[PDB]
DNA sequence: AATGGTAGGGGAGGG
DNA sequence: CCCTCCCCTAC
């Protein structure tokens, strides 16, 4: 149910890679596929990293994208909740 | 029942019987010997794609 | 033991969730079989209820085709979602919501297929368009019914309760009576049986969904088997009008210097600056009572809860500390739409 | 109880050649037999726990269309019109599927009275009751009639979004996962099936009492050759629509054919809600809780809307437009034309027992 | 093959 | 700066 491979979600890439390695690993409809993001080259797409937990744990030199997590997943919601007070958590994060 | 009946549990048995043994186990599991048709994509995508007569 | 534990554990999962018993009860109440409860959609349940009710009074139901539904008039009436004032509220915030707003409106205002006359504009006897059907009216039907009619806020004439009591009202009042009894029974017990409270909550949620999809049988502009754009438009428009009237009633009173800061299709968030959170309960009960007594018979406004410390971020997105009752001591973390619940 | 009770667990239908337990003729075309008739298979369990297969005969899907005749017919022109429309319908469907007479698609066409639901209608309305033989083709017949591929014009079709099994349950007061009460039934030739040792292992005293009470082995048991067993269950039975005692318990109100409610002439409309309420009351009695009640309150509502005045003016204009030139003012007692001779026609719930097998 | 509607927000990718 | 697609939630 995706318009194209370019518009597919990040978990779809992981599922497709697993299907490529074994055709029996096809997920059911509307099944949550776990994945993590890992450090990569500058300018790399988010879907390009898309490390599965099985691949992440077995990976020898795979590291969690601390900068991506801390900024994208943490700063926006905290700013949305805390800009109504008058402060932004971005300064606190950049000071550390 | 079964936690995942499509790729495992009853679905695996049905697929194996249909492919290797050429056996219609769905007819045998029904409560009527005769009178049971088409694949149900709605059931597979939403709930209980398999259909056995009377169960 | 690995596989034995797997099998026993899935059986125990089904037993703990009470799936089989709940589905059997739903099939018994609706009338459809066991499979159709989780296999078919909600329109099947609404059809079963409606047909069973209508067959006793010799009601012959129209069955429009796909083209007839596709040529139906578009829906123009929309719910009222007030834009919130995004801020931090340290003072108590009283929230009020109507119980079963749309079913209660359907019961109170006699909105149904069988009680509708036509749009107050463009009635011309020879040919009237209303929903997915074109029909004609008697010679003196309007003059005879000049007193026992009501006019919907969107401009659709409906018969009053005095003649042609609606069948949708009958099924809805039965469902809502069962739901109210379930809710009162669940509230009557405190910490005596947690599992029983969970089962009763599941039952009341199922009944509320049944009522909501009974409303949603209309407005089924896509994949609808018997929809009516005018009926759904009337229901939504009178819901919006009732909400606006409640806002005006609450904001007009000078005894409470309170202002409505946010509101969903039926909810109503009222800000009480510096009211000690113990006057807030009494004030909210007073507002709920006044609004309920200013509306039709089935329409009722419930006090819900109090958000003492609260943050309104955007529409359908807020978080606060909830105090359901004054006797409550530890607040319940109530969050809607924010990253904590997604 | 005094009824053979079978819970409605699963239900399905199939097409079969007619027998003496199923109807074979139609009222509209009495000289044309049925090629095949639909049967309903009900998989259920006795109160003792044993599974049972039930075959239901004599149930046919149906739908309603507008009546092209007049309310002044002499009860003989109605039969001729019904026969003509039956013949035309059968010929058109046989052509579309791709005299003579075999009745493979349409069983019978009858004229009934009714009150339409979509809109405010007060008077009696006449309808065509087209009974089909194959439930699977009902949507196709409805589509063909709707686009005017059969008659000259495009007809409006009533009671076609209701499925066959749902319509049968609604007609016969049957609920899912609920008892089906039958006064009598016909048994298959092997009363207790022996798949492996099912007859020996599952035999019980309660089952023996039920079989002795409801099976006579001289009249109830059917022929092995004519009615062979088809089910993988312990007991297999065949019933008739008259046997179902769950019907005749519905309350039928004829109040919509006139202004009976306004003139004053003559709460639990859902029958299934009472059972749930009773279960909840009994369950809350186990906690030593008090009785259930709700206090109503008085309301001081007047509820004019934003554009109430414009709507009132438009309603006044419409009343002026749609009104007879002078004349007597309408009255609730004489608005509906009385003495219309509508008693000869059949109410829809009275038309159901027609065409039933009516076995000896 | 079957499906009840409404509104709202946020993030990734491409212009 | 703006648009489209996708995910998920609140009524
Ligand atoms: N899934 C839903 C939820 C809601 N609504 C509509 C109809 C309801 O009348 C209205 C408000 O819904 P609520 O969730 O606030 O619930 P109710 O007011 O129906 O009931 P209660 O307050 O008892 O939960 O929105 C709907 O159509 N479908
Ligand atoms: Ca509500």
């Amino acid at each position: 149910a995706y318009k194209s491979e370019k518009t597919a979600p990040a978990g779809a890439v992981v599922v497709k890679r697993r299907i490529n390695e074994d055709h029996r690993a096809e997920p059911q409809y509307k099944e949550r596929i776990p994945y993590l993001v890992v450090k990569g080259k500058q300018g790399q797409l988010l879907r390009e990293r898309c490390v599965s937990p099985e691949e992440f744990l077995e990976g020898e030199n795979l590291e969690l994208d601390s900068e991506y997590y801390i900024n994208k997943i943490l700063i926006p919601p905290l700013d949305r909740l805390f800009n109504l007070i008058g402060i932004n958590v971005g300064n606190w994060a950049q000071e550390i | 029942s079964g936690f995942e009946i499509h790729n495992f549990s009853w679905g695996y048995i049905i697929e194996r019987c249909q492919k290797i043994h050429q056996f219609d186990i769905v007819r045998e599991l029904a409560r009527v010997k005769c009178q049971i048709k088409l694949s149900d994509t709605w059931g597979y995508a939403h709930s209980s794609g398999i259909m056995i007569t009377g169960r | 033991n690995y596989w034995l534990s797997r099998a026993q554990i899935n059986i125990q999962l089904l037993r703990k969730q009470d799936y089989i018993a709940r589905n059997i009860e739903q099939a018994r109440l609706i009338g459809i079989d066991f499979h159709s409860v989780y296999y078919r959609g909600s329109q099947f349940k609404v059809e079963s209820f409606l047909i069973r009710i209508c067959k006793s009074e010799s009601f012959i139901l129209l069955s429009p085709g796909k083209k007839d539904v596709r040529k139906q008039k578009a829906l123009e009436c929309v719910p009222l979602v007030m834009e919130p004032e995004s801020a931090f509220y340290k003072s108590p915030l009283i929230v009020l919501d109507f119980q079963s707003l749309y079913p209660s409106i359907m019961i109170g205002y006699n909105y149904c297929y069988s009680t509708m006359i036509g749009r107050v504009r463009e009635i011309n006897l020879t040919e009237n368009n209303l929903g997915v059907s074109k029909f004609s009216l008697p010679r003196n039907i309007l003059a005879l019914l000049k007193n026992d009619v009501t006019i919907a806020p969107n401009g659709v004439v409906y018969a009053k309760t005095s003649v042609r009591k609606s069948t949708l009202s009958k099924m809805l009042t039965d469902i809502l009576d069962v739901r109210v009894m379930i809710k009162k029974t669940m509230n009557e017990i405190g910490d005596d049986n947690t599992t029983l409270k969970r089962l009763l909550n599941n039952k009341q949620l199922a009944l509320k969904l049944l009522a909501n999809v009974t409303y949603g049988y209309t407005s089924a502009s896509f994949s609808g088997r018997m929809p009516c754009s005018d009926l759904a438009d009337s229901i939504v428009q009178t819901g919006r009008e009732t909400l606006e009237k409640a806002i005006d009633i609450i904001e007009k009173d000078e005894t409470w210097n309170a202002k409505v800061v946010y509101g969903d299709t039926d909810s109503l968030f009222v800000y009480l600056p510096g009211k000690t959170a113990i006057e807030a309960f009494s004030i909210g009960h007073a507002m709920a009572e006044r609004v309920t007594q200013n509306n039709p018979k089935p329409i009722f406004l419930k006090f819900e809860k109090v958000y003492h410390p609260s943050i309104l971020i955007s529409k359908k997105r807020y978080v606060g500390f909830s105090y359901e009752s004054p006797s409550q001591t530890l607040p319940i973390f109530d969050a809607k739409g924010i990253e904590t619940v997604r | 109880s005094d009824y053979f009770r079978i819970q409605l667990n699963n239900q399905d239908y199939y097409m079969s050649k007619p027998t003496f337990l199923d109807p074979s003729h139609g009222e509209s075309l009495p000289l044309n037999q049925f090629s095949q008739v639909p049967n309903i298979r009900v998989f259920g369990a006795l109160p003792t726990g044993h599974q049972v297969l039930c075959h239901v005969h004599g149930i046919l899907p149906y739908m309603f269309i507008k009546y092209d005749g007049q309310i002044t017919d002499t009860s003989t022109l109605r039969h001729q019109r019904c026969a003509q429309v039956h013949k035309t319908l059968e010929v058109k469907i046989r052509a579309s599927f791709k005299k003579l007479g075999n009745l493979n698609f349409v069983a019978d066409v009858s004229v009934v009275k009714g009150i339409p639901f979509y809109g405010y209608h007060v008077g009696w309305n006449l309808f065509y009751k087209i009974s089909l033989l194959n439930p699977s083709c009902l949507s196709r017949i409805s589509e063909l009639i709707r686009d005017g591929k059969i008659f000259g014009k495009k007809f409006e079709i009533y009671e076609s979004h209701i499925p066959y099994l749902l319509q049968w349950t609604a007609d016969f007061n049957l609920f899912g996962c609920s008892w089906i009460n039958v006064d009598r039934c016909y048994f298959r030739s092997p009363v207790l099936n022996s798949i492996l040792d099912i007859d020996k292992l599952t035999i019980n005293d309660d089952l023996q009492l039920l079989l002795d009470r409801f099976c006579d082995f001289k009249c109830n048991v059917l022929s092995r050759r004519d009615f062979p067993r088809v089910g993988n269950g312990l007991i297999e039975i065949d019933i008739l629509p008259q046997f179902i005692k769950n019907r005749e318990k519905l309350q039928h109100r004829d109040i919509h054919h006139d202004f009976l409610e306004k003139l004053g002439d003559i709460k639990p409309y859902v029958s299934s809600a009472r059972d749930m309420i009773n279960e909840l009351t009994m369950q809350r009695e186990e906690l030593s809780l008090k009785e259930y009640k709700e206090p109503p309150e008085t309301k001081r509502h007047v509820h004019q809307w934003q554009s109430s005045g414009e709507f009132e003016a438009f309603y006044k204009k419409a009343q002026h437009k749609t009104s007879t030139f002078d004349g007597q003012i309408p009255n609730f007692e004489n608005f509906i034309d009385k003495n219309q001779k509508f008693s000869a026609i059949n109410t829809p719930y009275e038309a159901l027992p027609q065409l039933w097998p009516r076995l000896p």
